[PDB]
């Protein structure tokens, strides 16, 4: 199937996979006989926007915005905005509602472990608690001090990262082996010796306490980065393997959104408590309207990004390690019907 | 005791500050360009959204400075 | 004790520095904006929109300020 | 007390220093494009005038950040 | 006591010359607009010279935040 | 006598020399402009001259803080 | 100690804030150029993302170097 | 004597440097529209002068700030 | 002292951001013209790239200089 | 005597490198405007490069000042 | 040695950072014209990069200093 | 003496950096015009060296403050 | 101590070739800008493309002189 870009693409998945083709898609059309990433998408996505927001409330007012589109669905009507000019059929919010069941549903469990409500709630409601302030439960992961817990979530961060660079270095150099595209797969596997050799030198020169087996492990690394770049004739390896170093520690990103935003919550609900203390009886009052209009505020302000960073994550990065990009498909179009 | 609380304390703030004067100066041309080809075709409304909302990573590490050294307190 | 002082350096070296950006990329996205306004006279939301952006980086700074302003 | 009254108040004027700088920067651009508009048009008044007061609003924080500062003080 | 004062001194002069390079940065190019406008219509006088007028404000924040600070002096 | 009469010392120095960079920086656009009308028109020559002369309330400023801690002085 | 450590901390702000503003400079142009390429061609977007994504590697280091100084703690 | 007399001479210097660079930055584009004019024109001698002279009021102040702190060391 | 340490890490710390910002300054230009010349040819691609990828040098001294100063730490 | 003498001398120096500062930065465009004009007239030799030539009055008050701290050393 | 091998440390950090600043600002305008002749010619390619790799002259004088300092340890 | 025996130094190398950056600014746009008008006659390099060859007087004052400097170390 | 006069004039060394350096750059980017459209467009005026290029490195060479003076002072 070598005939060139003869071939029109189409694409197909199971049932439950097929709402994040509208994601993917709108990219480029791949080659074919090209891997594509249709499946990864679904378990990564909802998974760290899940770890990013941890907002049971706002999950709720997504559920609420769920309940609202898929009333929308249900009457059968388009949608129309024509400030911002988006006409859209029923089948995408069908489509979108899918998506934002399974995204509420990762933010609700990832929640849950980071029991924060609104920001700050344990000193209205001891259901959560710490150490310090007894509770029903202690708080799992209390993501407020940052004293213990960063460094736990910048390893599992870190190590969402090598998980996907090494599935998609893996995924080029088994197109380059299966498709005779020789080279490619020694470019891929020049990526994982090098990758290996760097992430054993940092991890030797933060934390070590032996040598032991590390030694010869960044050898064998950098002996097999040396010499798949040395056979292939192509000079342009060395500083993309830098480039690649950076999309590796690139992945902190979560964490950091994450931080940012419950901290902001945190401070506001710690205001809404401290006016509710202050004033004394009527201090409530006061108190809730303020806390319910800056987390309005700050919702549309900040839920953009938070949305936009891990489906970038996955844009850029993933989508380059195993060769999305570099030619255009002929996409798929029978002579058939308009109605 | 030391004056180091202070000290860090500057630390983050100028740490904070400059990312937020980077991503200041991206934004400013990203946006410009977003709206003068938004006043053609309203149909490019996705593609300034998202390439508007790229620059906001340099302030996210920022704060993550900030963070990281508050744990020191 | 004299560590104070400081802190309030810092407060008020964040809060400018990010008053300074947020100003010098709402300078070109108002500019486009009201070139945009004064030629449509329809584009009206998605100009304000854009203006309302960019000013992340001053409720920023305000976080960073009262986390500080409670370590004060 | 003693020497801190005098950084406290150093942050203050920084503080309201760079919140003016930047809205400045700001209503320059905004304010010589409204300027255009109001001498084509002369029907722009009230977009230009909400348009320029709009980054004019950057100094409210300098001055509460100084105000709270100045309890302090 | 002694070397606070001075400290708050040059906390004024900072907030005011800051002030100052901010609203003049401002003027310049709306006066540049302001005698265009002037030039070619010459009925343009008071909407440019209100225009023109508009960024006294941050000075006068930086006086008032002087004031505060010398009546602490 | 006093260093802290040394530190304002350094305080005016700074003060006028940032209002003098404020006001520099509008006068060399808008006496650009200005000279560009002047050459074109000549009659527009008393507009622009107060143009020009508006400018200088950000140094009277200026001098009006270097009279005032020259006071403290 | 405490200075050692907050001077070291100091450090790492100017590391990550210069980091950021370079990586906000190339930002600007880049994103520009892109986002005009994108909405006259629309099928740039591949060329134009990895043009686009590509200059962060300063910011990579810029927390490398902040990274291994809070490790010397 | 100490820090006081340097430090009052350092207060000198920022005055008379940085009314230059103001001044600086204002005849230099003054000078490049008086020069076009006097290119292109060749009466228009007088005023391309007087308007390229206003500008140096900032340093004579400068300079007696200079001169009043000469006279307080 | 620890004041030895905290030398040497700002030190580091401010070579590195220095050296980031000026290959940004570099890279923005460069791949602004990059983006262009692929916008209109979409085969000058290798070209492109070794253009905008050769100013990597800038920030490779700045880390050498900076795990230098780590060493001698 | 002693620690006095080095401050004095810094703002000697900063004093005459921001004069030299603000009389390049206006000389750039004076002179630019110059060499054009006598490029493409060749008679406004003399008109060009007193044009050039008035504006380093800043640099002959940059070293009296720089003079009269050197006689108060 | 105490605090003065970390000053040699700032001093040496700062000169390569500023050297690598200088180097960056000319590479940008430099790569720029020269990717443009590139793109149109493709045949000046050696001048072009003959062009490009005169100004990193100032990068290795500045790694002489600091290796000169680096020498005085 | 004391710390003043450097700091003299300090004031030395700030003059003279200063200085040069001066005449890097003017000799930047002055270099420019000129090679476009030699690339444009091959008749006036003359003048254009000329022309070119005043704005270092800048850096003579700046090494004559050094020298002076010098003497009084 | 004697030995922070020894760090702050290395200071010193420092900022001198550093701005110096910063100097001569934004020279350099316009001149060289302004000749490599020459010629590239003309290809025969390379002499005077190189001279105009290499004039503002006397800059430089204060600086580093500058550097020497103080570097003699040991």
């Amino acid at each position: 199937h070598h005939e060139a870009d003869r071939i029109p693409v189409v694409l197909d998945n199971p049932p439950w996979a097929k709402p994040f083709e509208l994601l993917v898609s709108f990219l480029n059309t791949p080659k074919y006989g090209t891997f594509d990433p249709t499946p990864v998408v679904p378990v990564f996505f909802p998974f760290w926007f899940g770890m990013i927001v941890g907002d049971i409330g706002y999950a709720l007012l997504f559920y609420l915005v769920g309940r609202w589109l898929s009333g929308y669905v249900k009457r059968n009507e388009p949608l129309v905005i024509d400030l911002f000019a988006l006409k859209l059929k029923p089948q995408v919010i069908g489509k979108l509602v899918h998506i934002l069941n399974w995204m509420v549903f990762w933010t609700v469990v990832w929640g849950v472990i980071y029991g924060e409500f609104f920001g700050t709630f344990l000193e209205h409601l001891g259901v959560f608690g710490t150490p310090e302030h007894p509770g029903l439960i202690p708080i799992l992961i209390h993501r407020i001090d940052t004293a213990k817990t960063a460094n736990l979530l910048i390893l599992l961060s870190v190590a969402f990262g090598v998980v996907l660079v090494f599935f998609g270095l893996a995924l080029r150099a088994y197109l380059g082996l299966k498709h005779r595209h020789m080279a490619h797969f020694w470019e891929g596997v020049g990526y994982l010796g090098g990758l290996v050799g760097v992430l054993a030198l940092a991890a030797s020169y933060l934390g070590n306490l032996q040598a032991g087996w590390l030694q010869g492990l960044m050898y064998l690394g950098f002996g097999v980065f040396l010499l798949a770049v040395l056979m292939s004739r192509i000079w342009l390896m060395i500083p993309e393997i830098f480039t690649q170093a950076g999309h590796i520690l690139s992945h902190i990103r979560i964490y950091a959104v994450g931080a940012a935003g419950g901290i902001l919550a945190g401070l506001l609900t710690d205001v809404g408590f401290a006016l509710a203390e202050r004033l004394g009886l009527l201090g409530v009052l006061l108190g809730l309207l303020v806390a319910g209009v800056l987390h309005l505020l700050i919702l549309l302000l900040t839920t953009l990004g938070h949305m936009l960073q891990p489906i970038r994550l996955l844009w850029v990065e993933f989508f380059t390690k195993f060769g999305f990009y570099e030619e255009n498909g002929r996409p798929y179009r029978p002579f058939k019907s308009v109605r | 005791g030391g004056l180091d609380r202070g000290l860090i304390a500057v630390g983050m703030g100028l740490a904070v500050g400059l990312a937020a004067l980077g991503t200041g100066v991206a934004q400013a041309r990203i946006g410009a360009a977003g709206v003068g080809a938004i006043a053609e075709d309203r149909s490019n409304f996705g593609t300034a959204l998202i390439f508007l909302l790229l620059p906001e990573t340099l302030v996210i590490f920022g704060l993550l400075i900030a963070f990281i050294l508050n744990g020191r307190l």
